[PDB]
């Protein structure tokens, strides 16, 4: 267990996933963790499963219930599975196909496929069962910041880059990428209820709401005093938007971009956020201060 | 042969990693000194008070290793020219931090990228660091082709262009040019040129001629696979590698292994392979291997005496004296009918005999010609005269008459049929061959031959930011701060770009029958340039007619094979001059004199004016 | 070990001869370049038209050999300061001739004698040659004892004196001094000191301390014979040889073989023999073997950050930290009664912790003392802080609190029982230990200890024409032409002569209870000199009390054995100052400051005045 | 107020002439130091051995006068950039000669024309003279409008252009610019700007802002006649004069008297007239009269 908590993702049953990295000190590496008790986190010896990774974790995601997909510093995308009655965590594959750090991954609607984004400026589409890359896309002109899968479609996703582009993808077109109109975009979240709707956060700490058809910014709000790291919608049918930042704060937002809650609890960068399936008003942040924090949301 | 390095952006443990790459066969490693993803805060609480340590310890490697093996890399999140003030300020502090840590560790080089046009604030920070505290080097990572111009054409509403922009395709050179200009041409700032899968037009590549390329970066992705399964390169990529092997750059391998069945030494093996497969070096090559771009100030042969070892070196030019032998041989046959073989002894005079190579060549000539000759060996350097007289008594006998004299002063007993001289510099007349032979021609028979018979100097505009910077570094105490730019240097031009074909500048012929002899000259030249470039000076070459069709040349087009006795000359200019494709460079050249000294002045008049260089020979003259 | 050479004045054939001496075991040969007896005429006919050759040919040896093996020698008949105008004029031309031939051959050194007081016109010729055309060296042959003063007392009407003249016995030094002064202290002019059978008074020998002795000449005649039959030297001659072996001079053997039953390698064997028989080098020796008389400009530790490898070097001083360990150990016992062993945890603060040697020494102290301590490690160099925190987390634990701060700024949580620092330079206060600890003492308990407790700087006048000349060579563009003389250098003083016993200059003690603290200082010192000499500057040393009787010193008299962490400092003066035996040197020293910087000024007032050096810190300050 | 000078190219006797112009009211005189038509030969016999004297004697004026009153003028036949090598070489020697004579006399300024684009070899000679031996000044005579661009449109098979070239209309500035660049921005080289009857576009005039204009040359021809019969200038010419009076240039009058019923002081009177008629100086003006373009390094008040 290292200090820089990168990721936090509940699954159906309510077990909490943790990715982490050592971003300083002798060894620069990382670790995956399962916490059947959310409140035992981040305590190592009070966990259900845990594993050591050669290199640090930039991103991860659930692959259903047992699979864990990892964006590594190594430039590898890795799939680990829960085994031994979810006590072991075991590499299934480790594929060095990116030529630089893998910044982002995202699972597609089906869950047999995923898309990665890297500092090597490329975006790649994976078949998880085959363990082979299907497509390689040098669409951007700078580091790929974020890739976000369409909720209900396995040919569609968003990406954003330091080239200041936001690309709506659709792998059915021969030119699969479509640019859609600002400070550099840092974060992406599809709307869960309404496809054709998504939000993006910039480096200037502004959150924006966009309609794909329109390609016109519906609404903007200066929510953070620094870069927006992550955006997460709540499980509710009418969902909340959780917003992360390097200002070390969490905000929660309504359908209008106005503020409802705000947390200063983290003393370092806020890295990930994940709503409890079992309680739709519990919210769990992680940060580089090594806190796991459980928020109660009006 | 090939000094090479591994670029990584993920190092779990330095020692494990460094061993691995040492094992693989690399000479050094490029790596981050702070974790690439470990963004730090300098202004804003609470994040700024993040407990240390902020990175790894210096104790993890020997000083020896830090100094020789580890090239640092700026963290990719550091953006000094960000449009966001916050980020700009933060990145400033971060850059200084990472740079100072590099300096603390004593790293021999450190990498910073040029990823966009505007790197102004980045330069300002670097410049300040340069002027604070070494001989550490900065490698600016520059793409041969900007990422935006090599993206896949897969944005349906943003197609990649399909019209050529000549200058547009050269934008990354401009990124570098502006940067190094902002930084005042620091010699601590060089290029790490990054090579992609698709190469641009040759003009875009030739744009980097004369630039300080210390490294070439090769992604794994750009390697084709052969039938065996090994990694290789296209023939076009190979051409570039061979060009880069002349510049003896360090090759850097970046990216993961895509040939996973093969090893990572297989990539490096391909380079090693090409390196011996380099086409064998010619005869002039293997000479000046260590003199490449080395600047030497030409010294007066008339005012100073040459040292023993200097003569020793130049005596051993096979071609020069072969050609001299032949010219004398042919001249003898033209002068003495076979019937007069024994009746007619030709009077030869070697004017500037040194340690006697032309004397010997004159003997070897007459033996082969089956004709009879009487030699004088006239030499002003009395030190060399000692060599001649030990030669003369020991070997030559009274056939040779060593005269210890200036040829302009000497009163000859009899006139010469043939005067033979070796007074030409790299720019022909620069050692004042005209003035010497002029003062000597009175003792040539009214129908006599001078060998050589004629010489012509040639000029060509060049671009070399490297040579420009070397000249600039030649400032000295107790003289004009810009004197170094108003004098010519002898130099094996190497890292440079010739911008137009050489053209004749000044010509002399001997004997010179003119009643009113004048060795002064003024010459306007017009050089059509078909590239975008930066003018930094003029290369000088020469050709000479020894006799009839026996010639010597260092003009590259007609260069005498093997002949090493003359390197080119370089005439710099104070301020570099931008030249756009299409424009003509117009240069002016004077040969000037008074009774005591001779000198060149020069000026560019198009496409802009320079100052007249070396006015009144203030920075530079040649003593009569 | 012993680089040596054979002096000959008769060489029938160079190659035969050079082999013989190579065979014999010599590294090089001193010989004439023209025949010693071959007097030449330059003005007067008919003798001036003497047919050449005037000497041997350069072709008789490889350039390699000329450059490395052959030391030239002026022909003995050449007398530039002859009272006869004719001879004067002729010798002028002859000297130039022989010198230029030496240069032509590329000889690494050339010998000229000083045989009399007046060598003015000789110097003028040499000087002109120096300023015409290299890094060739001139060895002035100077007798330790003039021939006139070692002749046999066998002229019955001209007895040799038997009263001592102190200065008279030093006349040959004056010959050299005048000569090198006339020649403007050219670095191309050195001494070949010639040694005779009877040695003069030690004062006469010590007169040559600090002078550029490149060679020592040993006649065969001065060698006693032992019982075996081998050649040896008196014990007094041996003392001199050992002195000369410190200066790593080249020994030159001259004269014929008087031990004819023995070989000529037998002489050279005696030297080789003495050379290993040299008394073993002490602990401070074997350190600064390669730093001898090497000048380093001291750099601000407060304004700049030390590099990793610099700390690495100085951490490994065995004595410094032993002494620091002991001082802390003893202080603990004095502070914590045995009964209070576990009740009392002492608060220690390392102020300027670097990579933590005093931290560790503090731990090793408390372990041995069987007492309990809480450590802070305060370090302003953030690069080093990275080392501390990797240490702290990995090993030390929360017992240590790494503070990344200036000690003058830091706000401490609690006060310290003991502050421990390592801020002393070669002249104690030169790195501004006073100012730092002053700004830090507010967080010392009202009864706390500072380690060190006190330091004192020491000065001593020195003579070294060598070091004087090295400083002089430190002129730089774009600053005062004499700035190099108005700043102190760190240097392992080696070839020099201390003219009087060191004396205390400035003293500081910590804590400093004074309500009105002032770190400025003014100090007049009076140095009784009992030799004739030439003053060129002042050596600086220091001593410090760490605690009670635990001390460190670099003062030569009381130097801490083995300790290499500080070399001496040197304060030069613009113009050398003659001092006669008996006279007192009076020097003035200021420590000056404003809010931004600290500096020294200095002046000599007796026996003559210098300028005040470094006024307003114009040439040199230390940044606060 | 107005420091002014008479330009002549015919001086039968220096003293007669110099009195006349002193009488007329001029402060100084621009004149040849060798006879304008007296072409000399330096290489070719027999003409090179032409018995001296080669010109007038220095004894004809006091040192005082030479130093203060007499501006020299290069002889018009001297062409250092001639396409003919012979003429080039000869003119080189002639230019050096005339320049050195100017220096010998101690003249405070000397005039050389810029009549074409290429003055490279001319500059080289001047530069060499500058770096040989003073605080003497060189006034480069430059037309505001090149002669070729103000000729009468009376060549039927060579019409004068009637399309504007923006940069083309500024070619004389380029003549000057190249020249002074070649000469390394010597502070001894300034402009004598020559003004014609028809003025160019304001851009062409503003092109000379910031340039070292020491003199402005006014031909008599450019003066309109008023009803009285006096000489005057168009309002546009006046605007320029007022601009030039800020730069405190010396005005030079050249050409014969076309207002023969009026005197030659009548021209100079018009200038004197305009000079007081200059619009009164504002409040900030009359401050920094003597501080104009004076450089002061700012010093720390703290
Ligand atoms: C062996 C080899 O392959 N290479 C490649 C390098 N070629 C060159 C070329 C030039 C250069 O361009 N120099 C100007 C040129 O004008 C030169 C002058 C000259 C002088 C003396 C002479 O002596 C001839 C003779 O010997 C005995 N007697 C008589 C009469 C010949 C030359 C030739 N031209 N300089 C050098 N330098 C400087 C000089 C160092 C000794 C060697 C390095 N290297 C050496
Ligand atoms: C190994 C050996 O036997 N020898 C004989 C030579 N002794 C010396 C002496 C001096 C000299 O007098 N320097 C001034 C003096 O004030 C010096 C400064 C200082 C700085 C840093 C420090 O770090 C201590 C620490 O390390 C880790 N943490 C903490 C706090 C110690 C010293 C000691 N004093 N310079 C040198 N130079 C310059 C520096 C080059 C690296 C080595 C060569 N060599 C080397
Ligand atoms: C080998 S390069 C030219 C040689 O000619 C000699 N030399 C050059 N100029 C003269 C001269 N004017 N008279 C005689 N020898 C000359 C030089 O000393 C040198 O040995
Ligand atoms: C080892 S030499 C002195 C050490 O003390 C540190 N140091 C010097 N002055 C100060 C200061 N004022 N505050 C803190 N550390 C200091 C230096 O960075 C160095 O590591």
């Amino acid at each position: 267990m290292e200090r820089q908590l990168e990721a936090a993702r509940y699954r159906s049953d309510g077990a909490l996933l943790l990715g982490a990295s050592s971003l300083s000190g002798r060894c620069w590496a990382g670790s995956l963790w399962l916490f059947k008790d959310p409140c035992a986190a981040p305590n190592e010896g009070f966990c259900s499963a845990g594993v050591q990774t050669e290199a640090g974790v930039a991103d991860l995601t659930w692959v259903g219930e047992r699979g864990i997909l990892v964006a590594s510093d190594s430039g590898a995308v890795e799939l680990w599975e829960l085994d031994e009655n979810e006590t072991l965590i075991v590499s299934k594959f480790c594929k060095y196909e990116h030529d630089d750090i893998v910044s982002t991954v995202s699972v597609l609607s089906s869950g047999t496929q995923a898309v990665s984004g890297s500092k090597d400026i490329c975006i790649k589409v994976w078949d998880l069962a085959q363990q082979v890359v299907l497509s390689s896309y040098r669409a951007h002109a700078a580091q790929v910041t974020c890739v976000a899968a369409s909720p209900h479609k396995d040919s569609v996703f968003l990406s954003c880059s330091e080239d200041n582009r936001i690309l709506l993808w659709d792998t059915r077109c021969p030119k699969p990428a479509s640019q859609i109109g600002g400070y550099l975009p840092t974060s992406l979240a599809w709307h869960p209820q309404q496809s054709e709707v998504f939000v993006f956060g910039d480096e200037n700490g502004t959150v924006s709401l966009v309609d794909t058809k329109s390609t016109s910014c519906v609404l903007s709000s200066a929510v953070h005093s620094q870069c927006v790291t992550g955006l997460v919608f709540s499980p509710h049918s009418v969902p909340f938007l959780a917003s992360l930042s390097e200002d070390c704060s969490l905000a929660v937002l309504d359908s209008s971009l106005s503020e409802l809650f705000r947390s200063q609890a983290h003393r370092d960068f806020v890295r990930d956020a994940t709503w409890s399936p079992l309680n739709h008003s519990l919210l769990t942040t992680v940060g580089w201060d090594h806190q796991v924090v459980h928020h109660v949301v009006p | 042969r090939v000094s090479s390095g591994r670029d990584l952006n993920c190092v779990p443990e330095i020692a494990d990693t460094l061993g691995a790459v040492a094992k693989q066969g690399f000479d050094f490693l490029c790596m981050p000194v702070f974790h690439p993803r470990f963004k730090r805060e300098f202004i804003q609480e609470p994040a700024k008070n993040r407990p240390g340590p902020q990175t790894r310890s210096d104790l993890l490697l020997s000083g020896r290793d830090w100094n020789t093996l580890i090239v640092g890399k700026l963290s990719p999140w550091i953006r000094p020219d960000s449009k966001v003030e916050k980020i700009r300020r933060n990145s400033e502090a971060a850059m200084l931090q990472e740079l100072n840590f590099g300096a603390y560790l004593g790293l021999p080089a450190f990498l910073l990228p040029l990823n966009q046009e505007d790197n102004t604030n980045l330069a300002r920070v670097l410049t300040n660091h340069i002027h604070t505290g070494h001989s550490s080097m900065f490698w600016m990572r520059v793409p041969l082709v900007a990422p935006e111009d090599l993206r896949d054409d897969i944005i349906e509403n943003a197609p990649t262009t399909h019209t050529e922009e000549y200058s547009g395709e050269e934008k990354t050179w401009m990124w570098w040019h502006n940067f190094r200009t902002l930084c005042d041409y620091s010699k601590r700032i060089a290029v790490a040129l990054e090579i992609g899968a698709d190469l641009p037009s040759n003009h875009v590549i030739d744009r980097w001629l004369g630039e300080p390329i210390k490294a070439a970066i090769l992604p794994t992705s750009i390697f084709l696979t052969n039938k065996k399964g090994f990694p290789v390169l296209s023939k076009m990529h190979q051409r570039l590698i061979f060009r880069l092997l002349k510049l003896e750059v360090q090759f850097i391998i970046t990216g993961t292994n895509h040939h996973s069945e093969k090893e990572f030494c297989s990539y490096l093996q391909y380079l090693e392979y090409l390196s011996q497969n380099r086409p064998p070096p010619n005869a002039y090559e293997l000479f000046a291997k260590g003199y490449e771009d080395y600047l030497q100030s030409p010294l007066q042969p008339l005012m100073d005496n040459l040292e023993s070892q200097t003569y020793e070196v130049f005596e051993k030019d096979p071609i020069k004296y072969s050609q001299y032998q032949q010219a004398i041989y042919k001249c003898l046959l033209d002068r003495v009918p076979e019937e007069e073989k024994d009746t007619n002894v030709q009077v030869l005079m070697v004017l500037g005999a040194g340690r006697g190579p032309l004397v010997n060549a004159s003997l070897r000539a007459a033996k082969q010609a089956d004709r009879r000759i009487k030699l004088y060996a006239v030499e002003k350097n009395p030190n060399a005269v000692v060599t001649l007289e030990n030669w003369q008594f020991e070997e030559w006998g009274s056939q040779v008459t060593v005269v210890s004299s200036d040829m302009r002063e000497w009163v000859a007993p009899e006139k010469a049929d043939i005067i033979v001289s070796e007074l030409l510099g790299s720019f022909a007349d620069n050692e004042l061959s005209p003035e010497c032979l002029d003062g000597a021609q009175h003792f040539l028979k009214d129908d006599g031959v001078s060998i050589p018979g004629e010489y012509t100097s040639f000029l060509a505009p060049i671009s070399s930011s490297k040579l420009y910077n070397e000249v600039r570094a030649c400032r000295e105490k107790d003289r004009d701060p810009e004197a170094q730019f108003e004098m010519p240097y002898v130099v094996r031009l190497h890292n440079f770009h010739q911008l137009s074909a050489p053209q004749p500048c000044f010509t002399f012929s001997h004997p010179n029958r003119d009643p009113m002899i004048d060795n002064n000259r003024y010459c306007t030249l017009e050089f059509p340039v078909e590239v975008n470039t930066v003018l930094h000076g003029f290369a000088g070459y020469f050709e000479t007619v020894l006799y009839q069709d026996i010639t010597l040349s260092i003009r590259p087009e007609t260069h005498s094979p093997g002949m090493f006795s003359w390197f080119p000359i370089l005439f710099p200019i104070k301020q570099p001059i931008t030249v756009r494709e299409g424009q003509t460079i117009c240069v002016r050249f004077w040969r000037c004199s008074n009774s005591k000294k001779v000198w060149y002045e020069w000026a560019v008049t198009a496409p802009v004016c320079s100052a007249i260089h070396n006015p009144t020979g203030r920075s530079y003259t040649i003593g009569l």
